[PDB]
């Protein structure tokens, strides 16, 4: 059931609908309907490309933004990671652009969210497993965004970045124990 | 109560050991972490995020240094004495002790336990088979006194004879050989229950359940075991059974009038790698270790 | 006098790989029990030695800014305060340093 | 000029099956271009050659030589990255496998003997070598006994051929 103060509701609808519509105006023939489905799949492979360790791929399906964010913190490891189930058909939760003229460039972002389920598991640098688990379909809600360079002629749909907000369910602990030292004191005391 | 081989017997209750154990790392479904911080003098503020009831303070001194390892023999779990190979169960504060520490008490008190538990182990592994040898419990007696003591009860048979030098010296070649080798001192805490059908025969062992369990509301003892052999104790151990590095078996006396049969008091004195004496103070304390000690009230 | 033939390294590994010749192991190092900073036995710690220093360092300091120019040295004993701290009857006719801390928890 | 150790850290294992032992952990750590004596800087990784991590910092910490500074420094760097970089929980839990060193670039400069005469003098460089595996230190080999003195001398007299007929 609709809660009190649908105005403000409609009135984000209305923003993420002139957003689009700037979208549509610079490009037509762009349906809205069928991009949760091409995200979805560009996020899956974009991550079965990661666990293949295909960077010429990776970087045709994501940006600049997060190919680091999502390749410097395993350049050594080996990773296991596979797609099983769409638990939910995605929703475009929002979509926005800017109209920033430092370089001619308008950029459009839509944040879809999707819930769905995966097996990630980490293994090290000498093959012993560091993070993850093999065959437990463990249930993730995600929100990413996509950011698509609309003056390009070209302009491929990649992900930019994942937000996280502060409610989200802390992740599955790790197998090994870690030390966190306290303050190396030189010649001098310790207040605490 | 039934007729049992002491070798079965010991197969049994390793195996029911091992079970309760399997049990308690199974009932705990995946690692949960804990913040145990570090209150000691040497290394403040040092925060280790431990996996729950599978580390130990040895891990904790593991991820420290070398010389914590060897150095550690006890430590404070928020104020209290724990053997360095018990797991950890919550958020807590630690701090190690050693053997040269201002308050060594508490450790001292642990390494006598751990002394008097090898003592009995030897003792129970060196008598002919065909005698009843049994252990009644091993007396709290204080390090100010000259030796650590067990108490034992023998077959009928066995009411009339002494052992002489040369035996209490296949005592302690028993006891340096159970050093040799190193064996870390297991523990276990058990429920009542499980603590009775652990053992199940012998009575001495059965009252000593119930007077350790009574007066914990909760009726849990506390179990230890080195290699195979498995005793009651009250109080943490020391982690290594090399700690030791002088050991000895001083002699054994009786005290009759107390019961219809004979319970003997064997006793022995012992001396840490840490803290190890010359030569002639050694002599001095073996010497004195052979005289009868009687704390009991 | 020459060398009458070139040494092979055979030979010199002989001479320079014994046992003489390698650097011993040394079993005096244990932890300070303050500090626990890896001191050697028969020989101060390091770290303790150096808080020392540098308390007396400060110390000396303020005694010089106190003395005035050289040549002074007063003829009475000396005591160091901190913050807080009123002087104690004892030491009346004791010049008094006083620069500005807490007063180490090792130097009563 | 070579840089092979630097790169051996780069390796990556595929990933192991269940169950298998524990593969130890692997670290490789160097200092180039050390203004030190390679000989000088041997005997000191001769000493730390067998040693746990903490006992050879313990080692080096007492040592009066130029080089034992720096070869702690290169231990310490080396533990952190152990600890930091390639998964290994305990940081107490590294022994030395390898401990040498190497020879440098050097340069050359005159020396000025007491006549028109003169020597070449080299400055001298060097490297040093270091490798962590993570676990206990390996005990030492026991000395051998007259027991397997005496066997090794009957196993040598039941060897024996009748030489040079069928
Ligand atoms: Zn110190």
């Amino acid at each position: 059931e609709g809660l009190i103060e649908r105005t403000e509701r409609m009135k984000k609808t209305m923003a993420s609908q002139v957003s689009i519509r700037r979208i549509k105006d610079y490009d037509a023939n762009f349906k809205i309907k069928d991009f949760p489905e091409k995200a979805k799949d560009i996020f899956i492979e974009a991550h079965l490309c990661l666990n293949n360790s295909d960077h010429d791929r990776l970087h045709t399906l994501v940006t600049e933004h997060c190919f680091p964010d999502m390749t410097w913190d395993i350049k050594y490891k080996t990773v296991r990671w596979s797609f099983v189930e769409s638990l939910e058909p995605s929703h475009v939760v929002q979509v926005r652009c800017s109209s920033m003229m430092n370089q001619g460039n308008v950029y459009g972002q839509i944040t879809v969210r999707m819930h769905t389920r995966q097996t990630l598991a980490i293994y090290d640098r000498f093959g012993r497993l560091m993070y993850g688990q093999e065959d437990v379909p463990k249930d993730v809600l995600e929100y990413v965004v996509f950011e698509k360079q609309l003056t390009n002629p070209y302009g491929s749909w990649r992900m930019h970045t994942k937000i996280v907000p502060p409610w989200a369910p802390p992740k599955q602990p790790i197998l090994k124990t870690v030390m966190i030292p306290g303050p190396q004191l030189k010649p001098e005391e310790e207040y605490e | 109560a039934s007729q049992l081989s002491p070798t079965e017997l010991t197969e049994m209750r390793n195996d029911l050991f091992n079970k309760e154990k399997a049990r308690q790392l199974s009932l705990t479904p995946r690692t949960e972490k804990i913040e145990v911080k570090h209150v000691g003098k040497t290394d403040p503020g040092t925060v280790f995020v431990m996996n729950k009831n599978i580390s130990t303070p040895y891990s904790c001194a593991m991820h420290l240094s070398e010389w914590y390892c060897r150095k550690s023999i006890l430590a404070l779990v928020d104020g209290q004495p724990w053997d360095m190979y018990k797991p950890l169960t919550k958020s807590c504060e630690i701090k190690f002790l050693t053997f040269k520490d201002c308050d060594p008490g508490e450790v001292n008190k642990a390494y006598w336990r751990s002394c008097a538990m090898m003592m009995g182990c030897v003792i129970e592994r060196a008598f002919k088979d065909e005698y009843m040898v049994n252990l009644v419990r091993a007396p709290e007696v204080p390090v100010i006194s000259g030796a650590f003591c067990y108490d034992v009860v023998l077959d009928s048979k066995l009411d009339e004879w002494m052992p002489t030098k040369e035996n209490l010296r296949s005592f302690t070649k028993d006891a340096h050989a159970l050093i040799y080798k190193d064996l870390p001192f297991e523990t276990l805490e058990v429920e009542a229950k499980v603590a009775l059908e652990i053992f199940q025969h012998s009575k001495y062992k059965v009252d000593f359940i119930e007077e350790k369990a009574s007066q914990n509301p909760e009726r849990i003892v506390k179990l230890h075991r080195i290699g195979d052999f498995i005793d009651v104790s009250e109080g943490p151990l020391i982690p290594r059974t090399s700690i030791c590095f002088q050991y000895e078996v001083s002699a054994v006396h009786n005290l009759q009038p107390t019961q219809p049969s004979l319970i003997r008091r064997f006793q022995g004195v012992s001396l840490p790698v840490h803290l190890r004496a010359h030569f002639t103070i050694w002599d001095k304390l073996l010497e004195r270790s052979r005289k009868m000690v009687t704390e009991d009230q | 006098a020459a060398p009458k033939n070139r040494r092979t390294i055979e030979v010199n590994r002989c001479r320079r790989r014994n046992p003489q010749k390698l650097i011993k192991v040394k079993n005096n190092i244990d932890v300070c029990p303050e500090c626990g900073h890896l001191k050697q036995k028969h020989v101060l710690c390091a770290y303790c030695y150096e808080k020392v220093c540098k308390e007396t360092a400060e110390i000396r300091r303020q005694i010089g800014k106190q003395e005035g120019g050289p040549f002074k040295a007063p003829t009475i004993e000396t005591v160091v305060l901190y913050t807080g701290e009123t002087p104690s009857e004892q030491d009346q006719g004791k010049r008094i340093i006083e620069r500005d801390r807490k007063r180490p928890s090792w130097f009563t | 000029i070579s840089r092979k150790w630097e790169k051996k850290n780069k390796i990556v294992y595929p990933p192991q099956l269940p169950g298998e032992p524990r593969r130890p952990a692997e670290i490789y750590h160097c200092r180039r271009q050390i203004k030190y004596s390679k000989d000088k800087m041997w005997y000191l990784a001769k000493l730390i050659r067998g040693m746990s991590i903490d006992q050879a910092l313990a080692q080096l910490e007492f040592n009066d030589k130029k080089g034992a500074k720096i070869i702690k420094e290169v231990l310490l760097e080396a533990q952190d990255m152990a600890v930091r970089d390639h998964n290994v929980e305990f940081r107490s839990n590294l022994y030395i496998a390898e401990s040498t060193s190497g020879r440098g670039q050097c340069l050359k400069r005159i020396r000025y003997h007491g006549r028109g005469r003169f020597g070449i003098m080299e400055k001298v460089y060097c490297h040093y070598f270091v490798k962590l595996v993570e676990g206990p230190p390996p005990p030492p080999e026991p000395p051998k006994t007259a027991v397997a003195h005496a066997k090794e001398y009957i196993q040598q007299l039941r060897s024996r051929t009748i030489v040079h007929t069928l």
